[PDB]
């Protein structure tokens, strides 16, 4: 199959910025009739993909004169020469001059704002849990920018992977910043054989991790 | 023009399942037609297209499984899906291929809304659902929803009166059941001082559990 490849993987950008999207094939992406048939697409959430430039440069109809199309062969780029705000989202790129059709993985256009660091929670496990034998020890890392973070779970000191569940927001359409949560699950019985358990977060606005813990011998 | 699809569900590894993809406002049978799906991950990945003609390309993963067919005296495209498995998993689109047999120009012009197919060995079970108290000026509270199915869930913060300084996370699965979390900021001169509960609704089993976030030493 053709892979397609898109970069970068997330754009930020500011309203009324210029913005490029970037789009290689592992194959030439002419057919044999001569024609390229590289498409791109624009997806906003909760719709369906919509058709933006078809065969490589030509603009669908209804679609702004900010769009435009260029490239040839394996090398292919999106350009919106003024990023409105209407103009968030995912877009992406198609080659269908080979079966099979394939698309590239997209490209998130994202609101640049100013850095941000995250606000970090911890919670111990409620009884009502670990009245069940489970205990999850959850960490919120809220509003921070940029995306890129890095959190690691601590107990008494050492690294723990295992049972570690993690989800991030969105960007919010408030303040532009970004959200996570973080939650390490064990059992009562191993919950109560440690004392130290630490969520710890790397962030760019910060030279020192940033740590939250909560001790079981202190509460 | 519009396009219509319909017949999504919740189906077991192995099952059965026929799509339909409804059109209207053009003439069907002068347009080659598609169905694409969209993975969890949000992936997008053609899976088959027919020509107006009826030359039929198929995805080499569900070649021998998946049948599709149009029925042109109603303006109906079908899928006939068969031996499903997990990967199968997906929002599934219908779409419309701007070309006619032997036309140089070919590209999906309109779609459909997308109905959705889950494969996968699961009942529908309400979600144990657990306070999140701390053990500053303003406090940060939350919710955990956890071994629920199927999606979605609804969490409220004092019947939507709370709808500021809330976040509520993408349920993640893991192990066959779905998590999620949400948290909810005051002021610190709000909570305890006044109530704070949690409202989580599972309309899947009209599910309806309040809990009432208090104040605990850990
Ligand atoms: C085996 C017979 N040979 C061929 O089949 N082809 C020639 C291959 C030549 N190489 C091996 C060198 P091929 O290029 C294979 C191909 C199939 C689908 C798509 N895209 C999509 O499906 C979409 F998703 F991108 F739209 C792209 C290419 O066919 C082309 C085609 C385009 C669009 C549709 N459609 O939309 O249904 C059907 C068929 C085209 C010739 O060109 N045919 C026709 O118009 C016939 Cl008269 Cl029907």
């Amino acid at each position: 199959d053709v892979l397609m490849t898109q970069t970068p993987l997330s754009l930020p950008v500011s309203l009324g910025d210029q913005a490029s999207i970037s789009c290689r094939s592992s194959q030439t992406i002419v057919h044999s009739n001569g024609d390229t048939y590289l498409d791109w697409f624009l997806q906003k959430p909760g719709q369906s993909p919509k058709l933006l430039i078809y065969k490589v440069s030509n603009r669908f109809s209804g679609v702004p004169d900010r769009f435009s199309g260029s490239g040839s062969g394996t090398d292919f780029t999106l350009k919106i020469s003024r990023v409105e705000a209407e103009d968030l989202g995912v877009y992406y790129c198609f080659q269908g001059s080979h079966v099979p059709p394939t698309f590239g993985g997209g490209t998130k256009l994202e609101i640049k704002r100013a850095d941000a660091a995250p606000t970090v929670s911890i919670f111990p496990p409620s009884s009502e849990q670990l009245t069940s034998g489970g205990a999850s020890v959850v960490c919120f890392l809220n509003n921070f920018y940029p995306k890129d973070i890095n959190v690691k779970w601590k107990i008494d000191g050492s690294e723990r992977q295992n049972g570690v569940l993690n989800s991030w927001t969105d960007q919010d359409s408030k303040d532009s910043t970004y959200s996570m949560s973080s939650t390490l699950t064990l059992t009562k019985d191993e919950y109560e054989r440690h004392n130290s358990y630490t969520c710890e977060a790397t962030h760019k606005t910060s030279t020192s991790p940033i740590v939250k813990s909560f001790n079981r011998n202190e509460c | 023009v519009k396009l219509v699809e319909s017949g999504g569900g919740l189906v077991k590894p192995g099952g059965s399942l026929k799509l339909s993809c409804a059109a209207s406002g053009f003439t069907f049978s002068n347009y080659a037609m598609s169905w694409v799906r969209q993975t969890p991950e949000k992936r997008l990945e053609w899976v088959v297209s027919i020509s107006s003609g009826g030359s039929i390309y198929y995805l080499d993963s569900v070649k021998g499984r998946f049948t599709v067919s149009r029925d042109n005296a109603r303006n109906i495209l079908y899928l006939q899906m068969t031996s499903l498995r997990s990967e199968d998993t997906a929002m599934y689109f219908c779409a419309r291929v701007s070309h006619y047999d032997g036309s140089r120009d070919w590209y999906f012009d309109v779609w459909g809304a997308g109905t959705s197919v889950t494969v996968s060995s699961a009942k529908t079970t309400p979600p144990s659902v657990y306070p999140l108290a701390p053990g500053n000026s303003m406090v940060t509270l939350g919710c955990l929803v956890k071994g629920y199915f199927p999606e979605p869930v609804t969490v409220t913060w004092n019947s939507g009166s709370l709808s500021s300084g809330v976040h509520t996370f993408p349920a993640v699965l893991q192990s066959d059941l779905y998590t999620l979390s949400s948290s909810v900021t005051v002021p610190s001169s709000t909570w305890p001082s006044e109530t704070v509960t949690c409202n989580v609704a599972h309309p899947a089993s009209s599910t309806k559990v309040d809990k009432k976030i208090v104040p605990r030493d850990c």
